C-alpha cells in the first residue's frame, strides 16, 4: 500500500529502529541531513564537564526516597516505577529534571533514570498529506512517557541568528537569561521531523544527565496523554516560531481549536 | 533582524 523507503533512518543507532514509509507521493526517504542520535557541536561549546562540579545523590536504595538529592534538584523525582511522569507533573510549566548520574552512589538501574536510557517507543517517519514529513507512533503510548529527545547541533545565540535554514531551531533559554540553541537542520535525530500541533500530545522538558551545565539542558518530549497506535506526534512549536513563520504559511494541524490556522 | 524562529511554547 505504501513504500518502505527505509528500514531505519538511524542506521542502528537507536535502541529500536525508526523506519521511513511514504504512502503519499514519490519523495524518497529524506537524505539532506545527517542523522545523529546525540547532540553534537561544530564549533566549541565549553560545556562544563568537570566531574567534581556535579551534584549527585548518596542513596543506599533505589532512589525512591524523599532524601535523594537528585530528586530534590528536580523538586521531587517525577518518575514512577514504570518510568512515567507522575499525574501531578506540571506539563504547563514543567520543572527542570535532574536524573541521577555517574557521580551518584546509586546503581545504574535506579529509579531516577529515564531519558538517559534512550528510545523505548516504536516510531515511524512517514510522509504527511499536508505538512511534508512527520513522525507517528506504531503502538499505544501511555501518558507521561518519554518518547524522544530533540537532538541536533548545539550552537550559540548569535550563530543561530545567522542560520538561513531556520525551520529546525530549538532555543535553550536559561532562567538566568542566557540563550543557546539546538539546530537540527544539518545534524539531527527523528525529532527534527515532529510537526507542530495546537493540541499537542507531546511536551518538552529540560533535562540534565551526565552534566549539569545549565546553559545546555537536553530537550526531552513526554506524552501528555495516551497516544494511540498510528497517531502522529506533535508538540507546540510556540509563539516565537509562529510570529515569524505565520507570515509565510498557516498551521494545518487541523485542530478545531487551531490557533494559527 | 525579524528575530529567530526557535521552538517552543
Ligand atoms: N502544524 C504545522 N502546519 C503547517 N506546517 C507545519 C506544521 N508543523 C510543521 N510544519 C512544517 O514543517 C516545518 C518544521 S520542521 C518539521 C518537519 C517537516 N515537516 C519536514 O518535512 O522536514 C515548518 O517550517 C513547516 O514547513
Ligand atoms: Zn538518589
Ligand atoms: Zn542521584
Ligand atoms: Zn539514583
Ligand atoms: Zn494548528
Amino acid at each position: 500500500v505504501e513504500r518502505i523507503v527505509s528500514r531505519d533512518i538511524a542506521r542502528g543507532y537507536e535502541r529500536i529502529p525508526i523506519p521511513c514509509v511514504n504512502a503519499v507521493d514519490s519523495e524518497p526517504c529524506p537524505s539532506n541531513y545527517k542523522y545523529v542520535s546525540q547532540n553534537c557541536v561544530t564549533s566549541p561549546m565549553n560545556i562544563d564537564r568537570n566531574i567534581t562540579h556535579l551534584q549527585y545523590c548518596v542513596c543506599i536504595d533505589d532512589c525512591s526516597s524523599s532524601n535523594c538529592m537528585c530528586g530534590q534538584l528536580s523538586m521531587r523525582c517525577w518518575y514512577d516505577k514504570d518510568g512515567r511522569l507522575l499525574p501531578e507533573f506540571n506539563m504547563a510549566e514543567p520543572p527542570l529534571i535532574f536524573e541521577c548520574n555517574h557521580a551518584c552512589s546509586c546503581w545504574r538501574n535506579c529509579r531516577n533514570r529515564v531519558v538517559q536510557n534512550g528510545l523505548r517507543a516504536r516510531l515511524q517517519l512517514y510522509r504527511t498529506r499536508d505538512m511534508g514529513w512527520g513522525v507517528r507512533s506504531l503502538q499505544d503510548i501511555p501518558p507521561g512517557t518519554f518518547v524522544c529527545e530533540y537532538v541536533g547541533e548545539l550552537i550559540s545565540d548569535s550563530e543561530a541568528d545567522v542560520r538561513e535554514e531556520d525551520s529546525y531551531l530549538f532555543d535553550l533559554d536559561n532562567k538566568d537569561g542566557e540563550v543557546y540553541c539546538i539546530d537540527a537542520r544539518f545534524y539531527g535525530n527523528v525529532s527534527r521531523f515532529i510537526n507542530h500541533h495546537c493540541e499537542p500530545n507531546l511536551v518538552p522538558v529540560r533535562v540534565f544527565m551526565a552534566h549539569q551545565d545549565l546553559r545546555f539542558p537536553r530537550i526531552a518530549f513526554f506524552s501528555t496523554r495516551l497516544i494511540e497506535a498510528g497517531e502522529q506526534l506533535g508538540f507546540d512549536y510556540g509563539e516565537r516560531f509562529w510570529d515569524i513563520k505565520g507570515k509565510l504559511f498557516s498551521c494545518r494541524c487541523g485542530s478545531p481549536k487551531c490557533r494559527h490556522s | 533582524t525579524a528575530r529567530k524562529v526557535g521552538r517552543p511554547g
